[PDB]
DNA sequence: GTCCCTGTTCGGGCGCCC
DNA sequence: TGGTGGGCGCCCGAACAGGGACTG
């Protein structure tokens, strides 16, 4: 049937006007696909035969359905969607397993044709012009439009989720304590009634359901765990994802590539400790899906790697409101880590991994701050509050961290876990200059137009060198000299730099870089036992601020 | 009915498109609760994907309280509702405010409820209630009343505020009332329990006609400025120099009178860090004059309404922060410290809204204008955890910045 | 003004769901 | 065999947005 639900006025683009453009040849199959749709379509009212007056045109095409028995009408809308009014969508996002609580029976139902049951707005309809081609003997052929929402248009999703949220919500009202999430048409219903009174309240829904327009075939999970769900099978204590396939390929390309860390972000909602670091690399400067790309000794370790872990069986955990949620962290190479989340200890609700690289510069105390951010908000959606966290990370070193950092953080309530690799912070700069150590006043400069420059130093105890640098910046010379300090001092030293740039890196005590001269940096101070950084302004005559400036400029 | 009043959004310009954030299990509850019931006194409707405006909400938890209150986020809205800021307002500020003895906050939001407002705008007031684990979509409304937090509410409202109060001004002229958005600030140079029996007075007045009527006891006048200021040192070494001539080049742009050139001269040559260096009777006194130099007030700073306030805050850390308050840079008109628990378990995001929050609320009782704050913190740490921790009817803009180790070496505290 | 360097946003491809 | 839509996720690269430092 078609919904009584009332219609939602859209709108084009002021100005605009709905879209002339001619079908492309569509296979034979598809056709006779199509018009076996479209006369039954026809024939209840869903579509009806326009003429002359109906100056548009769409394309339309069909495909397969995942029972690929069963052939999907949609339609290339593109060009219309381009001048539809805007909507607010309403789908916030994806329900997930980790996020249901057990309950004492449950139902999933898939709704018929859903899109096709919800009618489209009357002033509207005159856009939605299609046209089905016939043998080309037999028919010119049929010209339709939509009365129904389209499968193909920009409109119809967030109007169908929000009547069926319309739809669904008096049956809510009257039965505040089933739970239905409503995934566009894919229900899931949930009760702690016993089998046979839940089965009874199943049927009021149907009906309910039905009272409005929307159908429900089966195509409907009963007495039937496993239930199929949003891409799971849900046991009654526990649930999976349905089987992931990695390809195989021997010639990994862009889109070989795009596609293989996406089966596998999508798998590390479940599987611990995967990572694609090494192979989200590949992916960096190519200039085409289809460019071929070789892999490098790591990603294709690092591909091996999450390879065997897939091999091995893992389920995850319904939520128990009534317990903590746990959260641990384990980090990974390259700013890469996972975190299972808990309430009994080997029993996961759920895991992930958070690899994003913020920042030119950071270190490891930096990132394990924003894997927990992630993971806060994450858990938020998924349970609506915050989970306790295990860190591998000394309280000593947070504490330390917090104090020696000119940005506020914070990390909410937390225990430390030998877990190695622990977090550490990997050097410590000074608060107060060093008695008895050289100091080095450095300096660099920089021709802007020829890009060529001098980095240096002059030492307290006489010493002074110049490097001269070609194809340079200034913030680079300045980079360099610090660096220049740093390889010929002892384990202790002093560095006067005249550079708020350099020094701002510096002192937020990074452990990575992009920057391999930062990096270099990075390794002379963490052989180094003590460190001073202190700054001056420059070009003020504050020797021997005075005397390194006077070195390094010959440009 | 009471007439609707037709309300326009600047020109060339589109109503909010702002993603809503995710909220607490607690949060939601009470925001359907509370929406529930705007929906049946008919204050909100809901709405349809269709229109295409959005603007976040959550709710927020006042004092002990077992009752929620919802806040719209609206700073977006706000920013592009036309001027009744300038074209249909003509409060001036009241300049006695920032002297009162004790100063209360009310929240007179609630009388907003009461004024329909106009029908073409309604659409722009547009918001959505998020479901946990997205069990649903989102449910969308929009305002049919004037909604509190929206810029245009207090300028439509402004009239009938005058009226209601009108009669207790008359009586308490030593009392002074000023609104700013959802909030009545009411000062008294009235005793403590004096002060407070006026403000249940004036609570009753603001029953009388409903309906109805938290953030109790400011003090304009026990605030006060913090200098920078200069360290005091028997021997000095080239780095005490080094830092007390860093700091002085700098703070110079802010006092001209600053003067650096002596204290320069004996970090001639090369010296070690930690060597002792003499200070010569001449940059000994040199430290005389810009230590003095740095009492007299700053020179020539004018309050400009049609400018922004600026806030930029430092973490000085053990649970101590600077703020600085201007509108050109160097050009302060405020500039203070905020103090607080040292403790084990300070929470440096909690802090940091709580300083928002106090410096905000000193800039509306001296400007009744809302700064622009500078915030020390990274984008997601702050957005992650800021609302667990607000308290105020209104949100001040803000941008975050990473700041230079430097500018805060300046405004420390000895 | 000019260069740098750094941060943000946005959009594109892929994944998953309907 | 392709050729559609909306949501969320992840990556990556573009456009900006600033600050800071330069020139004579
Ligand atoms: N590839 C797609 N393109 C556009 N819209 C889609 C697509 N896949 C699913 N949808 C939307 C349109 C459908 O009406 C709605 C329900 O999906 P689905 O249940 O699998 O098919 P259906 O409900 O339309 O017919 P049925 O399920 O009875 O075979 O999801
Ligand atoms: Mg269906
Ligand atoms: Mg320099």
């Amino acid at each position: 049937p078609i919904s009584p639900i009332e219609t939602v006025p859209v709108k084009l683009k002021p100005g605009m006007d709905g879209p002339k453009v001619k079908q492309w040849p569509l296979t034979e199959e598809k056709i006779k696909a199509l018009v076996e749709i479209c006369t039954e379509m026809e024939k209840e009212g869903k579509i009806s035969k326009i003429g002359p007056e109906n100056p548009y045109n769409t394309p339309v095409f069909a495909i397969k359905k995942k029972d690929s028995t069963k052939w999907r009408k949609l339609v290339d809308f593109r060009e219309l969607n381009k001048r539809t009014q805007d909507f607010w969508e309403v789908q916030l996002g994806i329900p997930h397993p980790a996020g249901l609580k057990k309950k004492k029976s449950v139902t999933v139902l898939d709704v018929g044709d859903a899109y096709f049951s919800v009618p489209l707005d009357e002033d509207f309809r005159k856009y939605t012009a299609f046209t089905i081609p016939s043998i080309n003997n037999e028919t010119p052929g049929i010209r339709y439009q939509y009365n129904v929402l389209p499968q193909g248009w920009k409109g119809s999703p967030a109007i169908f989720q929000s009547s069926m949220t319309k739809i669904l919500e008096p049956f809510r009202k009257q039965n505040p304590d089933i739970v239905i999430y409503q995934y566009m048409d894919d229900l899931y219903v949930g009760s702690d009634l016993e089998i046979g009174q839940h089965r009874t309240k199943i049927e009021e829904l149907r009906q309910h359901l039905l009272r409005w327009g929307l159908t429900t075939p089966d195509k409907k999970h009963q007495k039937e765990p496993p239930f199929l769900w949003m891409g799971y099978e849900l046991h009654p204590d526990k649930w999976t994802v349905q089987p992931i396939v990695l390809p195989e390929k021997d010639s990994w390309t862009v889109n070989d590539i795009c596609k293989l860390v996406g089966k596998l972000n999508w798998a590390s909602q479940i599987y611990p400790g995967i990572k694609v670091r090494q192979l989200s690399k590949l992916l960096r400067g190519t200039k085409a899906l289809t460019e071929v790309i070789p892999l490098t000794e790591e990603a294709e370790l690092e591909l091996a790697e999450n390879r065997e872990i897939l091999k091995e069986p893992v389920h995850g955990v319904y939520y128990d409101p009534s317990k903590d949620l746990i959260a641990e962290i384990q980090k990974q190479g390259q700013g890469q880590w996972t975190y299972q989340i808990y309430q009994e200890p080997f029993k996961n609700l759920k895991t992930g991994k958070y690899a994003r690289m913020r920042g030119a510069h950071t270190n490891d105390v930096k990132q394990l701050t924003e894997a927990v951010q992630k993971i806060t908000t994450e858990s938020i959606v998924i349970w609506g509050k915050t989970p306790k966290f295990k860190l591998p990370i000394q309280k000593e070193t947070w504490e330390t961290w917090w104090t020696e950092y000119w940005q506020a953080t914070w990390i909410p309530e937390w225990e430390f876990v030998n877990t190695p690799p622990l977090v550490k912070l990997w050097y410590q700069l000074e608060k107060e200059p060093i008695v008895g150590a050289e100091t080095f006043y450095v300096d660099g400069a920089a021709n802007r137009e020829t890009k060529l420059g001098k980095a240096g130093y002059v030492t307290n105890r006489g010493r002074q060198k110049v490097v001269t640098l070609t194809d340079t910046t200034n913030q680079k010379t300045e980079l360099q000299a610090i660096y220049l300090a740093l390889q010929d001092s002892g384990l202790e030293v002093n560095i006067v730099t005249d550079s708020q740039y350099a020094l701002g890196i510096i002192q937020a005590q990074p452990d990575q870089s992009e920057s391999e001269l930062v990096n270099q940096i990075i390794e002379q101070l963490i052989k180094k036992e003590k460190v001073y950084l202190a700054w001056v302004p420059a070009h003020k005559g504050i020797g021997g601020n005075e005397q390194v400036d006077k070195l390094v400029s010959a440009g | 009915p009471i007439e609707t009043v037709p309300v326009k959004l600047k020109p060339g310009m589109d109503g909010p498109k702002v993603k809503q954030w995710p909220l607490t299990e607690e949060k939601i509850k009470a925001l359907v609760e509370i929406c529930t019931e705007m929906e049946k006194e008919g204050k909100i409707s809901k709405i349809g994907p269709e229109n295409p405006y959005n603007t976040p909400v959550f709710a927020i938890k006042k004092k002990d309280s077992t009752k929620w209150r919802k806040l719209v986020d609206f700073r977006e809205l706000n920013k592009r509702t036309q001027d009744f800021w300038e074209v249909q307002l003509g409060i001036p500020h009241p300049a006695g405010l920032k002297k009162k003895k004790s100063v209360t906050v009310l929240d007179v939001g609630d009388a907003y409820f009461s004024v329909p407002l106009d029908e073409d705008f309604r659409k722009y007031t547009a918001f959505t209630i998020p479901s946990i684990n997205n069990e649903t979509p989102g449910i969308r409304y929009q305002y049919n009343v004037l909604p509190q937090g929206w810029k245009g509410s207090p300028a439509i409202f402004q009239s009938s505020m005058t009226k209601i109060l009108e009669p207790f001004r008359k009586q308490n002229p030593d009392i002074v009332i000023y609104q700013y958005m959802d909030d009545l600030y009411v000062g008294s140079d009235l005793e403590i329990g004096q002060h407070r029996t006026k403000i249940e007075e004036l609570r009753q007045h603001l029953l009388r006609w409903g309906l109805t009527t938290m953030g109790y006891e400011l003090h304009p006048d026990k605030w006060t400025v913090q200098p920078i200021v200069l360290p005091e040192k028997d021997s000095w070494t080239v780095n005490d120099i080094q830092k007390l001539v860093g700091k002085l080049n700098w703070a110079s742009q802010i006092y001209p009178g600053i003067k650096v050139r002596q204290l320069s001269k004996l970090l001639r040559g090369t010296k070690a860090l930690t060597e002792v260096i003499p200070l010569t009777e001449e940059a000994e006194l040199e430290l005389a004059e810009n230590r003095e130099i740095l009492k007299e007030p700053v020179h020539g700073v004018y309050y400009d309404p049609s400018k922004d306030l600026i806030a930029e805050i430092q973490k000085q850390g053990q649970g101590q922060w600077t703020y600085q308050i201007y509108q050109e840079p160097f050009k302060n008109l405020k500039t203070g410290k905020y103090a607080r628990m040292r403790g084990a378990h300070t929470n440096d995001v909690k802090q940091l809204t709580e300083a928002v929050q106090k410096i905000t609320t000193e800039s509306i009782v001296i400007w009744g204008k809302t700064p622009k704050f500078k915030l020390p913190i990274q984008k997601e740490t702050w957005e992650t955890w800021w609302t667990e921790y607000w308290q105020a009817t209104w949100i001040p803009e803000w941008e975050f910045v990473n700041t230079p180790p430097l500018v805060k070496l300046w405004y420390q505290l000895e």
